[PDB]
RNA sequence: GCGGGGUGGAGCAGCCUGGUAGCUCGUCGGGCUCAUAACCCGAAGAUCGUCGGUUCAAAUCCGGCCCCCGCAACCA
């Protein structure tokens, strides 16, 4: 549900709406962004044709024509232009980050996503912003941007915790030893080097050291943040150094 | 010696398929 | 863990492998891929419990596991040793490893094909090496059999009976056997019960060892929390070695010099099953806490392992007594033997381990060779096995005694 | 143990960054040429290893399970 703030769209507007009745001459669509507003789509202004006239894929128009007599509204999706076709294709993805959250907020709060929509959405329509923006700075920094803009202290909480993964770096190094206990020394100074190393270049997901060849080895941080990577990883190839040779066990990055 | 052998060749020959 | 070194010596292809899988079951893998397409290359190793039927006949009451109701009957059959084997390979070439194996063997059986001309050039070489080194415990033994004219494997025994003859090879009895089909193997267990006997070794000499290979055996990405040790295999010849020992390698790694590695027994195993102690004949491997990158590939091949604060010369130049052979049995061609010049390059085979020289001294049979890599010497009665790169390929041509 | 690939019959792009499965061949049909699949035109034909999740939507993102090829190595 995406509630809308007008009756009917903006005459050559562009939207996401959803296919939802085939028929002979043209089909029923519903208009996602205006309360699933049905609209009429005729074939001459379509053009393999299943795939997009499909029962429920959710294409992308521009309004052809607005009766805002009757009623009724009329789209087409020749008429859409492609560089639109994108722009209007990221802020997608963003205005249904909002739908989720107030379609789970709201039954969490037990009200309406009409609720949901008329008093988060349309006063964070009036800070300047795609709400989930609004949002993505009050999540970070604070709930006094919702309060703000007067954003009914009822969802603030429930938006913002009903609101907030993986990257893999590598390397080859060399361990040379020839210490009476060598072995040992090796899980030492990677032990030692491989230390404290979740909360200096904090939290990142896991690390692996293992040996791919007899002194070569591969150390192996994984992480959420990509730049967190080498970060973490080189500081703890440079520790391997350092307390290899500072703990008779030569080590040397390939 | 032989006896002991040939003896031998004999019992391996009489395995065979 | 396993009594005993028997050596399976022979030309190339006559199946020497082939006849230790019929007896153990065990193959030597043929790895390496390379090995899997060609053949054996690195020492094949197996072991195998002999029993024998009490409570019926022979041959075939030599059993291979607890169990008498293969013959005759059930009374379990008493176990009479535990062996092992080793596998060399066959090709002309290999021949510097199959020497080196030899330093472990307390025996041997001699494999000749069947079906092939009787003294074919390998089978000769090892046989005189086999004489030559002091392995005087040797069965010879006929194999594919199973593919020839029951008049060929007879007449070839002839031509066997005839060579085992002014040789030292009185009644080197001989075997024929199907090593494809596995028949006749139990009378073979019954010689090699028989003439292959297991030598008494003092335990309180001196902790001494020769190493053939050792691996890294952490596998591709096991992680650093358990690395698991370096691992050294070889065999034991006088002494014993127990867990948690404190030893060392010569002549360890280099620099040009040559220093000992120290370690502690991490561990010790027998075949696929761990133990405390280790004694002579058999292989062993030896777990220890040494950085694995050291024993990869089987780096300190040649090298040999002893009680830790031990008496034992890293020698650089050696002096060995020495004789020749009149042929060299080893080429296709049996060209007479040319005394040795002085300033000539000749490979010094000295236990495992496989080392290049050079002649610094000629006398009747006492010459100083300067080597590239060190000996640890490590008795007076250190037997050796000498050769020369005759026509781009290496050959045995000659032995003697080191000197100190 | 990591990889690397998996897509009409074939050879493969597409997968990053999700929005009617593309090429080239082959087939088939018809065309054009004096005769040529030489060209012109058309069809057919891949639910994009497998099993599942996310997604409004996936060949594409996500993970278990397979099938070859590079790495490693007989792992006491
Ligand atoms: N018919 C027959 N074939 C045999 C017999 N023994 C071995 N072979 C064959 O001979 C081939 C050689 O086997 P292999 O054991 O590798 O020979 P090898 O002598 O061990 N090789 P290497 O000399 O390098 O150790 C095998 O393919 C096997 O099939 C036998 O008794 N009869
Ligand atoms: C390894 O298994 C060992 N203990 C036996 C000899 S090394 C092949
Ligand atoms: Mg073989």
């Amino acid at each position: 549900m995406i509630y809308s703030r007008s009756k009917l769209p903006s005459e050559g507007e562009i939207l996401i709406a959803t296919v939802k009745q085939v028929f002979d001459y043209g089909s029923y669509v519903s208009l996602d962004e205006y309360g699933g507003l049905q609209a009429f789509l005729p074939w001459s202004e379509v053009s393999n044709i299943r795939d997009v006239l499909k029962e429920n894929r959710k294409v992308i128009v521009k309004v052809i024509r607005v009766d805002r007599r009757k009623g009724t509204v009329d789209v087409s999706l020749k008429k859409v232009t492609d560089d639109e076709r994108r722009k209007k294709n990221l802020q997608w993805k963003k205005i249904q980050r909002l739908d989720k959250i107030l379609e789970l907020v709201s039954q969490k709060l037990k009200l309406s996503e009409k609720d949901a929509w008329e008093q988060v959405a349309w006063k964070l329509e009036a800070k300047y912003g795609d709400p989930i923006t609004a949002i993505e700075k009050a999540v970070k920094e604070g709930e006094k941007i919702l309060i703000d803009a007067g954003v009914p202290e009822i969802w603030v909480k429930p938006l913002l915790e009903e609101a907030s993964r993986k990257v893999k770096m590598s390397g080859l190094i060399t361990v040379r030893t020839n210490e009476p206990l060598g072995v040992e020394k090796i899980k030492e100074v990677i032990s030692k080097a491989l230390e404290n190393i979740e909360q200096d270049y904090e939290s990142l997901l896991n690390i692996k050291i293992y040996t791919i060849g007899a002194p070569r080895y591969r150390v192996d941080v994984v992480g959420t943040n990509p730049k967190e990577a080498s970060e973490a990883l080189n500081q703890i190839i440079s520790n391997l150094i350092k307390i290899g040779k500072e703990e008779n066990v030569d080590i040397s990055v390939v | 010696s032989e006896k002991e052998y040939v003896e031998m060749l004999d019992r391996l020959y009489s395995k065979l398929p | 863990q396993p009594e005993v070194n028997i050596g399976v010596v022979g030309h190339v292809d006559h199946g020497k492998t082939t006849l230790v899988q019929a007896i153990t079951g065990i193959w030597t893998s043929k790895h390496s891929e390379e090995l899997k397409r060609g053949m054996t290359i690195k020492l094949g190793y197996a072991e195998t419990n002999i029993g024998v039927c009490e409570s019926c006949k022979k041959p075939e009451a030599y059993v291979t596991e607890p169990s008498c109701k293969s013959c005759g009957s059930d009374d379990e059959p008493k176990f009479l040793r535990r062996i092992s084997f080793i596998d060399a390979p066959g090709h002309e070439v290999l021949m510097a490893t199959m020497l080196s194996g030899a330093a472990l063997m307390d025996g041997a059986i001699l494999v000749v094909a069947a079906n092939e001309p009787f003294p074919q050039p390998q089978t000769r070489e090892h046989f005189v090496a086999l004489g030559i080194i002091g392995v005087k415990n040797l069965i010879i033994v006929q194999n594919k059999v199973d593919v020839v004219s029951k008049e060929e494997a007879l007449s070839q025994y002839r031509q066997i009976k005839q060579f085992t003859k002014g040789t030292w090879a009185e009644n080197v009895p001989i075997i024929p056997v199907s090593a494809l089909h596995k028949i006749n193997i139990d009378s073979l267990i019954e010689g090699i019960e028989e003439y292959i006997k297991t030598p008494y070794r003092d335990l309180s000499q001196k902790p001494v060892m020769l190493v053939i290979r050792s691996f890294d055996v952490n596998k591709p990405g096991t992680q650093f929390n358990e690395l698991k040790g370096g691992v050294i295999g070889g065999s034991i010849i006088q002494g014993l070695f127990k867990v948690d020992q404190e030893i060392k390698v010569l002549p360890g790694l280099r620099v040009v010099s040559y220093e000992p590695i120290f370690t502690k027994i991490s561990s010790i195993r027998f075949g696929d099953e761990e133990f405390k102690e280790a004694k002579p004949g058999g292989l062993v491997a030896i777990g220890t806490y040494l950085d694995p990158s050291l024993t990869k590939a089987d780096n300190l091949l040649g090298s040999i392992i002893t009680l830790a604060d031990a008496e034992v010369p890293v020698l650089w130049n050696i002096r060995i007594k020495y004789n020749l052979l009149e042929r060299v049995v080893g080429a296709k061609e049996m060209l007479k033997v040319d005394p040795i010049r002085a300033k000539e390059t000749l490979m010094l085979s000295v236990g495992s381990s496989t080392t290049l020289g050079i002649v610094t001294s000629v006398k009747k049979d006492e010459i100083e060779v300067e080597l590239r890599r060190p000996v640890a010497v490590w008795s007076n009665n250190i037997r050796t096995v000498i050769s020369r790169q005759i026509a781009g390929r290496w050959r045995m041509i000659g032995w003697g005694l080191v000197e100190i």
